[PDB]
RNA sequence: CAUUGGUGAGCAGCGAAGGAUUUGGUGGAUUACUAGCUAAUAGCAAUCUAUUUCAAAGAAUUCAAACUUGGGGGAAUGCCUUGUUGA
């Protein structure tokens, strides 16, 4: 389902999936195409890269895909998507409702083999063109002509004839004129590979039982015949690099490398890639190289390299085993435990059943590492215990880490399937550390927790005891014993101070930290499951059994929230950074997200596969969650963070739900106030002539002498905007009636009016330099009209109570220009009643007067004495 | 509390890189170092993005929309921002040094110069979601033989000028159809061309070159075929072309040349409109608005950037930073702005909000080491290795006094009474205390019992007693006034750097050398308690060392110290690239925060990169100064055994990062650490982080708002309080009336007391309801100001930016209705006849 | 960096330059390198002097002139900006141009500075040998080829070859 | 200055000079730095200097 | 009687088809993942060549250019500038 906070990214931690990859050559370089799940991701085979991943998920799944040299063909449900740099370039749509299951591409041709032994031929347009477009015919495979085709291939030098291996029988079309010109013998037993061999005009197939045939498809007989006994054959490739030998790849999971000159074997790798996820399901020579690319079911790409013969003189028969290359891997089962190592959201932590522990990279795929597993050596000199044949740790249940002693001592501390113990790891270093924790109450972990100092580790046994060990030296520090069942959670304030205990009998324990005490003890309605602490807000949320979140703050013991809304059990939950929501993933395949400051539900995701885990990264920039099936961490990324999200209720006054509240214009018509925009546009506007005598140059530009008068008005055609760019608008009086300023015009036609209220909304519009222009011009001869227009102005827009700063210095700059004319006709009638009213209304603003005395004197009384 | 957001990087207007205006021509985007500075020059206001390069960045677009950036730095690795939600959106690594980028006019492409390459990209939708790898690739174009030094776009967006190092300029077509429209390329110059642009209608092509010459091209016949018609020369001899730029709209050349002078043209004319000098450096930058009225220049080796209109011959701003030289700080009495003391010799009073320099001061002949203000804003005292303690007074911007020794040493820590009656300052190499009257100038004594070099001083603000501190690992209580000339010696375990004293006086703090904070008491001199600090500390390993940064002795301590404003935790910070800030009564790390990720700096990573450790050497301690393209970059100047000297170009080795000097602001929340890249400026804004006071299950939003308008005003108000969401206290706040503000204000309890008073105050600066806040402020002074009063250092840093209020707006405003009152008194009623 | 590579005027031995520091005195077809040193400047070009026993190379300014064994003699303190350097060897001289606009002739065998000549062009983009004559052609930003000799103090001849420089 | 800044500018002083600087009668809004604001709007002489 | 000194001989304890110490080589990381080459709006990648040539554009009295020198004293012969003499 879509959501509205988390918007997916991509699925990370995902190398193959068993699907045959595929191998392109760009140039002299090799690029190897492999499916995961949905998506493909391109590698680049000299250092094993990631470059490209597909842009959008197919519907279902690549079943099979392939790459000519820019461009990478992939079949999926019914039809074939040419990619190209990822970007999908072409989406063919094949005309059956059968699903496309091989596909092979040579000169104008793209075919395209279905389940039904159908056979789709694509043609290129007009032959320059870059990959084939339009339908050229269809070939259709009868059961009377051979068995269910198993690979589709074209051996070289063969013009417009395509190979068709059938499960019994290798046919030879021609696609242009879409004839069957040649139909082999039956073989014995069902060929499950195929593979064009570099030598010229011949096939090498590979049966079920363990044979290898060499097909000579010009005349028809097998050349040779390799026995491999109880070995079901999955690939095959040759080399080319001047060697001749051929490297089968069983689905027992083997690689077996023959000199097909001398018919001797030459090495065999055993146990490459894991039976059971497939064996190896593909294997290539690059060709000229003496490297293999191999890759397997279990999530895992790796390269084997033919080191040059040791022997100087010989060298064809002391031939060097292959050696290990680079190699990408992931998860091969899907993980169980999920955490952000950092708060870059740069490494992560994942633990699955397999029983490996990897660190995944957000950034950069290649930096990916399998944290190790290679044990310290005991601390005094006895001997280690344990098997001699190693085997993997337990699957990891729960793990806890605080990076703010990392690279000292310990860093993890991790608690593993049905083990009385949990171990510590360290993250700097990437293996485990020298310490195991015991819970001396012979019970198992069930909870790990560790101080954000990096000094304590607390452990949760199933029998009720938290055990506090150090990390540094790994000695048990303390013991409480609160709960009689399970703990199955612990946090501890950021400060060190109350540490927070959650177990199933229903029980949180609320303890002192330096002093051993416990402060109070509260009895939930359920037995609980999981704890998660929110540190800087001081509230942890308690995953209840009768399907509730119950989020309580450590400060007070309160619970102060109730989050019901859950189907079926919670698997997990994480709060947000800013502690403002928390997202629970539940077994009803659901995930939700709680804005808990309203209480309510924000949203609602229904995804097919149940979400075991959910991490927010601890910068709110991520979302990972893990899944019951798929090898990779399902990444989202929250839209609310270049958005803002409305926090309303789902289910199945718009400032307060987006969580704003725009401060209204003024509260009171009867309350002083300020304007709305910049504080320094009142000191400005009364000192700019100053600040601009400040702002000159200190000696004059030499400028050139032969320049235009108009070059201000010489512009061409971003405009601008200032008063001296000012176009009048469609009987000699300083401003006519065609040659009236928009101001002069405002100005007398709110004289008429009595309302100068677009005047003073004019004002407030334009700039410093326009006000003072205005101010400067006002007609101070002859009536005085003007200038009593302006103080009218003045009074009516300050007996508003708004913008009266403004209104203030208008009045000053007013005073500044033209006061000399109104001090010296001072007694005329008009400008000493204009004046009269303007002093009645502004007598009343002693007001901020006396209430900044008041504060200043009783603040500066307060604060020092 | 403790969760510090990135906020703002004071000093440091210009580093290095391309400026860039905004569309309405309002704010510039800036490159500091490896962050982007974007100056709101309108609204005084500025931010700094939080977002951070490995390197120094070079260059800079944001599209015409303005609504996304991005940035580039030296070696190509490009960040894609959102540009009105501050959030990146992608990391993409071009893999060479990129000369330029550029967005499209219309927005949907961009392109940018990767050597030789000239290559265009499409941009991403601002409002589709993040992907995998947004950036569409559109063509890369092959034409040119060395690198691409520019980039012009038409004005519609069809054509593309790059101007290449090899010594021509070619014309690029956007799509495939218009290719033969744009396949000449313009040779014909003796330098690198670093500029071509397009007239207004196209029909022109000037092309700007190194030496100093710029052609014209014309589609004319000697067909038609792209002539060039005329050559005009700048004919300046030792200076040469650094950058050009070309505003076609209003016909305007603007050329910045390598000895500091900018000349600007009107183009096919060839007028010298205005020529004249930023300075004596070269002027790296130049930018022209979308008007065309307003030009940004940028010189990188002092770091100073100039706006200037040039139709009016005047500098909107001309101001000028500090890279890798801040020996102090200190905020003023009003947290409003940081006064600076830096290397080079001088003071800077920068304004905090507007990043800009107001006032600059140039009276020391040497170092500045340690600036504090006294006598609560008027006058600023500042110490220096010139041997001088001068005083300022900051009103008529006046060096009023110089305290000198008869002994001609070089102070580096001062402190001054809280009457500022006395100052006394002390060295480095004379373990006495010099104390000097203020008001005779004389030199009133000369504290003597110190055994090693003087490291820090402070005076107690309480009960006036000085506590110093020196490296013979002692600190030592001097009661000078008052008949007695008590000394007071306290032992400590290692030699003493960064004493600072709690705000009651009853405490201090000093660190350690073994890099922990010891906090004692004074009047029973003992040892109250310590915080071991040197473990959660991140040392980088310098390209030069040859010693583990586990190994390093480095910079394992801290080297300045601050207690907060209510005494209960400190910042602090050293010659290492952490910051901590710890809580004294619990003796625990809050939080510690990384002052730079710059690679270009020096002791930033812990773990150095093993591929550039070669056979002999690192590989960067190569001197690759000789491949340098001209003169004044490759000379090396660099006197050999030079640390901390002057002048970073005399130095040789790369900046390493430090921090030293901390400060907690007088008045809202934030610390300040000057860092080597600026001015680090941390506070906290609570927009976000949801952090509740004791709720309950039935307090809500909704529950507030419902009782707001079944106005019960004190229970709304208090809902509001322990949601603690800031919205909802404002909301109830502006809804509360007149008339029964004084009862809510005295029935508010005594917990939720500082919550409003600093609600007030930091609203209250910019809030435009200056009746209604200063109503409030006088309900709640004359309600409860008994337990403001006998709790003063709680309401500390709450009482102590209202007025910031009072003082800075309500009382200017006063101040001009009071001029308006008495003008129009004398106005009307007084006689004016002939 | 990118290699200058310069032989012996036999076959013999090869010395190749690195851009940053790295340069080698090397037999190039026996394995035998007999010098091999990381000038942590940067190099431009390196020449031998009359053997496989002196080379002379133009670091990041001055020329310095090392023995066989890669120990440094000289370091010239003329010859301020080296980017081409040469020797004539019936005439033992080692002949040098760069961004100074000057070619500087240096006598090898007694230690002096033959001649200093004011190029007038600005840096020197090109350099090559006569080798029948020795005179010395050199390649401006001109594109202007000029032949000098250590006697004259101007140009022998002046060409205008190309357009743009050379 | 070569010599500061060899010897880490770790030096001794020079002693002193009772010099004579005048200052002229001008606000201090000309007395700072070119930015949209000011800091102060007094002059820069007193009134007993006046 | 100490050794918080060397060298050995043995117990207790640790203890799953062995354990300890040192070392050569290679691989992945060590910065944030958009593929190779070239004459590049496309070719190639098995190849650029038997279309790779023409046209057009293109030449500052800047016909100026060591911002590049360890200090004191010189500079015959040079070299630089200026004057001059004969052509």
């Amino acid at each position: 389902k879509n959501s509205k906070i988390f918007s997916p990214f991509r699925i990370i931690g995902n190398v193959s999936n068993g699907v045959p990859f595929a191998t392109g050559t760009l140039g002299s370089t090799f690029y190897i195409v492999t499916c995961v799940g949905k998506t493909f991701q391109i590698y680049d085979a000299n250092t094993l890269h990631l470059l490209f991943v597909s842009e959008k998920e197919t519907p279902s799944s690549i079943v099979a895909l392939s790459a000519h040299f820019h461009y990478v063909y992939a079949a999926y449900e019914n039809k074939v998507g040419i990619y190209k740099r990822g970007i999908e370039e072409h989406l063919l749509e094949l005309e059956t409702d059968a699903n496309v299951e091989h596909l092979c591409i040579f000169g104008d041709y793209l075919c395209a083999s279905t389940d039904d032994n159908s056979i789709f031929i694509y043609k290129k347009s007009d032959p320059q063109d870059k990959y084939p477009s339009e339908f050229y015919t269809k070939l259709t495979v009868t059961e009377i002509q051979g068995g269910e085709i198993v690979s589709l291939q074209h051996l070289a030098t063969y013009l417009n004839k395509l190979t068709v291996v059938t499960k019994s029988n290798v046919l030879l079309f021609n696609v242009r004129t879409g004839k069957l010109v040649f139909t082999s013998n039956e073989f014995p037993d069902q060929i499950t590979t195929a593979e064009p061999a570099p030598v010229l005009d011949i096939i090498a197939l590979g049966t079920v039982t363990g044979e290898v045939i060499m097909f000579n498809m010009r005349k028809g007989k097998r050349i040779r015949t390799i026995k491999i006994p109880q070995s079901r054959i999955s690939s095959l490739s040759f080399r080319t690099d001047g060697s001749s030998h051929l490297s089968v790849g069983t689905s027992s999971g083997d690689l077996i490398f023959y000199d097909l000159d001398r018919r001797s074997r030459i090495h065999v790798l055993k146990n490459i890639h894991r039976e059971s996820y497939g064996g190896v399901t593909q294997a290539t020579f690059l060709n000229g190289q003496p490297i293999i690319v191999t890759s397997g079911g279990d999530n895992s790409l790796k390269e084997y390299v033919f080191d040059p013969s040791l022997s100087q003189g010989s060298g064809d028969v002391v031939v060097q085993p292959p050696r290990y290359l680079r190699s990408r891997g992931g998860h091969s089962q899907p993980p169980s435990y999920i955490a952000f190592a950092d708060s870059q959201s740069h490494f992560m932590l994942s633990a699955s059943k397999d029983r490996s522990l990897w660190s995944f990279s957000l950034r950069k795929d290649a930096q990916s590492q399998e944290m190790s597993q290679r044990l310290h050596k005991k601390q005094d000199g006895g001997r280690v215990g344990g098997s001699t044949i190693k085997s993997k740790f337990p699957e990891i249940v729960a793990l806890a880490i605080e990076n703010a002693r990392i690279g000292e001592w310990e860093n993890i501390i991790t608690a593993h399937k049905d083990e009385k113990f949990a171990r510590t790891w360290d993250m700097r270093n990437k293996r485990v550390g020298r310490w195991t924790f015991d819970t001396t109450d012979d019970g198992f972990v069930k909870s790990v927790a560790m101080s954000q100092c990096g000094n304590f580790g607390f452990i949760g046994s199933s029998n009720g005891s938290i055990t506090i060990y150090n990390m540094q030296s790994g000695i048990l520090r303390k013991k409480y014993k609160l709960h009689k069942r399970a703990v199955t959670g612990i946090s501890l304030d950021g400060m060190n101070r109350k540490m927070v205990s959650c177990g199933l009998d229903g029980i949180v324990g609320f303890y002192d930290f330096n002093k051993s005490t416990l402060l109070g003890k509260l009895k939930l309605d359920a037995p609980i499951t999981a704890m998660v602490y929110h540190r800087s807000s001081d509230l942890f949320a308690l995953a209840l059994d009768d399907l509730s979140i119950v989020v309580i703050d450590a400060v007070t013991q309160r619970v102060v929230r109730q989050l019901w809304g859950h189907s079926n059990r919670i698997t997990a939950f994480d709060f947000s950074p800013e502690g403002r929501w928390i997202v629970s993933a539940s077994l009803d395949s659901t995930i939700r997200t709680w804005d808990l400051p309203t209480g309510g539900c924000i949203d609602g995701i229904i995804v097919d596969n149940v979400a075991t885990n959910v991490k927010f990264s601890p910068n709110g920039d991520l979302l990972a969650t893990t899944h019951v099936t798929g090898n990779g961490i399902c990444i989202w990324t929250n839209r609310a963070q270049f958005k803002t999200v409305s926090t309303r209720t789902i289910d199945e006054l718009n400032d307060i739900d987006f969580n704003t509240y725009t401060s209204l214009e003024q509260i009171d018509k009867e309350l002083l106030t300020l304007s709305i925009g910049p504080r320094s546009k009142m000191n400005t506007l009364l000192h700019l002539d100053v600040i601009r005598k400040r702002s000159k140059p200190k000696e004059a530009p030499k400028k050139s002498e032969k320049l235009p008068f108009f070059l201000q008005l010489s512009g061409e055609k971003s405009v601008r905007e200032g008063i001296a760019h000012e176009t009048p608008e469609e009987f000699k009086v300083t401003g006519r009636l065609g040659f009236e300023s928009h101001f002069t015009k405002q100005l007398r036609e709110g004289s008429q009016s009595k309302d100068y209220s677009s005047l003073l909304a004019t004002l407030i519009n334009f700039s410093p330099a326009a006000v003072d222009l205005e101010i400067r011009s006002l007609n101070s001869f002859e009536p005085f009209d003007e200038i009593v227009w302006f103080i009218d102005a003045l009074t009516q827009g300050l007996k508003s109570n708004k913008n009266f700063e403004l209104y203030e210095t208008f009045m000053s700059l007013l005073f500044k220009a033209h006061g000399d004319v109104i001090h010296a006709n001072n007694k005329n009638q008009d400008i000493a009643s204009a004046l009269q009213n303007w002093e009645d209304v502004h007598k009343k603003e002693d007001r901020l007067d006396d209430l900044v005395k008041f504060c200043m004197g009783v603040a500066a009384f307060v604060t020092t004495a | 509390k403790s969760d510090f957001k990135f906020s703002n990087l004071l000093g440091t207007v210009y580093r290095q890189g391309n400026i860039t205006f905004s569309d309405d021509g309002k704010q510039l985007l800036s490159p500091v170092g490896n962050r982007v500075s974007v100056f709101d020059l309108i609204n005084n206001k500025s931010f700094t993005f939080e977002y951070e390069h490995r390197k120094n960045i070079a260059a800079i677009d944001l599209n015409k929309q303005g609504t996304l950036l991005i940035s580039i730095d030296e070696d190509g690795r490009a960040i894609l921002v959102n540009f009105k939600a501050r959030n990146v959106l992608h990391h993409f690594n071009f893999k060479e040094k990129c000369s330029a980028v550029k967005f499209s006019p219309d927005g949907r492409l961009f392109a940018l110069a990767s050597g030789r390459f000239l290559q265009i990209w499409k941009t991403p939708d601002v409002n589709k979601d993040r992907q995998f790898a947004p950036f569409v690739r559109h063509r890369v174009h092959a034409g040119h033989f060395q690198d691409i030094t520019s980039l012009t776009w038409s004005q519609d967006s069809r054509f593309i000028l790059t101007t290449s190092k090899d010594l021509s300029a070619k014309i690029w077509s956007v799509d495939s159809e218009e290719k033969n429209l744009a396949a000449t390329t313009f040779n014909g110059h003796r330098d690198y061309v670093m500029g071509a642009f397009f007239s207004h209608d196209q029909e022109k092509i000037y092309t700007v070159s190194k030496d100093g010459a710029v052609f014209v091209w014309e589609f004319t016949k000697r067909k038609y075929s792209w002539r060039i018609t005329k050559k005009h020369f700048f004919y300046a001899n030792q200076a040469k072309v650094k950058c050009v730029t070309f505003h076609p709209a209003t016909r305007l050349l603007a050329v910045g040349f390598t000895s500091g002078e900018f000349r600007l043209y009107d183009l096919p004319d060839f007028t010298l409109i205005q020529q004249l000098s930023m300075g004596q450096n070269p002027v790296n930058t130049v930018s022209v608005n979308q008007t065309g009225e307003w030009l940004a220049f940028g010189s990188s080796k002092l770091g100073q950037l100039l706006v200037y209109e040039w139709q009016s011959e005047s500098y909107i701003l001309k101001q000028q930073g500090h890279f890798d030289s801040t020996n102090s700080l200190a905020y003023s009495p009003d947290g409003s702005r940081v006064v600076t003391a830096s290397e080079d010799g001088k003071i800077k009073v920068w304004d905090i909000t507007s990043g800009f320099c107001l006032a600059t001061f140039e009276e020391h002949t040497s170092s500045v080491t340690a600036v504090q203000f006294a006598k609560r804003g008027q006058v600023m005292f500042s110490s220096s290795l010139d041997g001088t303690v001068r005083a300022w007074d900051l009103i008529r911007y006046r060096n009023f006094r110089t305290f000198t020794g008869t002994e001609r040493i070089q102070f580096n820590c001062l402190a001054v009474d809280p009457s500022g009656e006395v100052v006394c300052a002390g060295s480095l190499d004379n373990f006495d205390i010099h104390v000097w009257s203020v008001q005779t100038g004389q030199l009133l004594d000369a504290l003597s019992g110190h055994e090693g070099p003087v490291s820090c001083l402070s005076f107690s603000q309480e009960n006036s007693v000085l506590a110093s501190a020196s490296w013979d690992k002692t600190i030592r209580i001097w009661s000078i006034f008052g008949r007695s000339q008590q000394v007071e010696p306290i032992e400590v375990y290692s030699d003493v750097l960064a004493l600072s004293m709690r705000p009651d006086g009853k405490e201090v703090a000093v660190s350690t050398l073994k890099g922990q904070i010891s906090i004692f008491n004074i009047e029973d001199a003992k040892q109250v308690g310590n915080i071991d600090c040197r473990k959660d500390i991140i040392s980088g390993r310098f390209n030069q060392d040859r010693f583990t940064a586990k190994n390093s002795e480095r910079s394992k301590f801290f080297t300045t110290i601050h207690y907060s404003f209510d005494g209960m935790a400190i910042v602090a910070g050293g010659n290492n690239n952490s910051i901590c800030l710890y809580d004294v009564p619990n003796e625990v790390l809050l939080k510690r925060f990384i002052v730079s990720r710059n690679m270009a700096l020096n002791g930033t990573l812990e773990f150095l990169n093993s591929k550039k450790m070669t056979e002999a050497g690192s590989l960067d301690l190569i001197d690759d100064a000789g491949e340098n393209s001209d003169l004044e970059d490759r000379i090396d100047n660099s006197l050999p055994g030079s640390q901390r000297g002057g002048d970073l170009s005399t130095r040789k080795m790369r900046p390493e990062v430090r921090v030293t000097s901390v400060q907690f602001s007088p008045t809202a929340n934030a610390f300040a650490a000057a860092s080597t890249e600026g001015l680090l400026i941390y506070s906290t804004n609570d927009t976000i982080l949801f952090d509740p006071f004791d709720l309950d299950v039935d307090v809500t939003p909704h529950s507030t708002v419902e009782a707001l308008r079944e106005k019960q005003f004190l229970n709304a108000l208090v809902m509001a309080f322990r949601l603690n969401e800031e919205y909802l206290i404002n909301k109830v706040y502006e809804a509360i009336p007149i008339k029964e503000i004084p009862l809510v204000a005295s029935n508010i309890p005594a917990i939720y007391l500082p919550r409003i008073l600093k609600f007030i105050g930091d609203f209250a600066i910019e809030s435009q309801h200056i009746e209604f806040n200063l109503i409030w402020i006088k309900a709640l002074l004359s309600a409860s100001g008994g337990y403001i009063n006998e709790h003063k250092y709680l309401f500390s840093t709450a009482m102590r930016s209202i007025q910031r209020f009072i003082v800075r707006v309500a009382k200017e405003v006063v101040n001009t209705t009071t001029d308006n009152k008495y003008t129009y008194r004398f106005l009307v009623s007084t006689d004016g006849s002939m | 960096g990118p290699y200058h590579i310069k032989y012996a005027k036999n076959g013999t031995h090869l010395l190749i330059t690195g851009r940053k520091g790295h340069v080698a005195s090397m037999d190039w077809r026996k394995g035998q390198l007999r010098a091999e040193l990381f000038l942590n400047e940067t190099c431009h070009s390196a020449t031998y002097l009359q053997n496989e026993q002196y080379f002379a190379v133009a670091q990041k300014k001055y020329t310095f002139i090392y023995d066989h064994e890669g120990t440094e003699l000289h370091r010239l303190k003329q010859h301020i900006e080296a980017r081409h350097l040469d020797f004539l060897p019936y005439h033992y001289l080692l002949v040098t141009a760069g961004e100074t606009g000057w070619l500087k002739y240096h006598d090898v065998s007694t230690g002096q500075l033959v001649s200093e000549l004011r190029t007038k062009a600005g840096p020197t983009m090109a350099m090559a040998q006569n080798p029948w004559n020795a005179v010395m052609h050199l390649g401006h930003s001109n594109g202007t080829v000029s032949l000098w000799s250590p006697s004259m103090p101007e140009p022998l001849v002046k060409l205008l070859s190309a357009r743009g420089p050379v | 200055y070569k010599l500061d800044v060899l010897s880490s500018v770790h030096f001794v002083p020079k002693p002193a000079s009772t010099s004579l600087e005048i200052r002229v009668e001008t606000p201090t809004i000309s007395m700072e730095d070119a930015q949209p604001l000011y800091m102060s709007n007094a002059s820069s002489l007193a009134p007993q200097e006046i």
